[PDB]
């Protein structure tokens, strides 16, 4: 089967460095489009990272360009993201997203189950 | 493991994801080789070693 988890939430004041991370089962994440998206309270799901497959190329929003790291270790079968001292107003609920893997059924997008990071 | 087959003459991988293609630099060895295909793969550039 497939789906999609992460972890790592957990409410850190300003002045820390949070380590995310995921899960993916039932495909390879080389040969796969990774995506992290924000969720706000009052605020829709807002794309922040993304890393292209075939090439390994991180492609960031203007928003929080510069800031954020995303790395793939096929080792684990997972994306890892790092922060570098996020501000307060960056605080969300972050949704992993990985669309059109190489099998092909009728679940085209796939969501993580979410984790909640505050910042104050 | 494939440097061993000396005898080859054809090799086929399609569809294997292969990134880098380097290990050109063995295949020498092979003398009759004559169709290497690497069709349907994601590789950039090709090996200055196919001389």
């Amino acid at each position: 089967q497939v789906q999609l988890v992460e972890s790592g939430g957990g409410l850190v004041q300003a002045g820390g460095s949070l380590r995310l991370s995921c899960a993916a089962s039932g495909f390879p994440v080389m040969n796969a489009g990774m995506y992290w998206y924000r969720q706000a309270p009052g605020k829709e799901r807002e794309w922040v990272a993304a890393i292209e497959s075939e090439g390994t190329s991180t492609y960031y929003a203007d928003s929080v360009k510069g800031r954020f790291t995303i790395s793939r270790d096929n080792a684990k079968n997972t994306v890892y993201l790092q922060m570098n001292s996020l501000k307060p107003e960056d605080t969300a609920v972050y949704y992993c997203n990985v669309k059109d893997v190489g099998d092909n059924h009728f679940p085209y997008d796939y969501w993580g189950q979410g984790t909640q990071v505050t910042v104050s | 493991s494939i440097f061993s087959l000396h005898n080859l003459q054809e090799i086929d991988l399609k569809d294997n994801n292969l990134k880098t293609i380097e290990e050109i630099i063995s295949f020498q060895h092979l003398h009759r080789l004559t169709c290497l295909k690497l069709w349907y793969n994601h590789i950039a550039y090709i090996p200055i070693q196919i001389g």
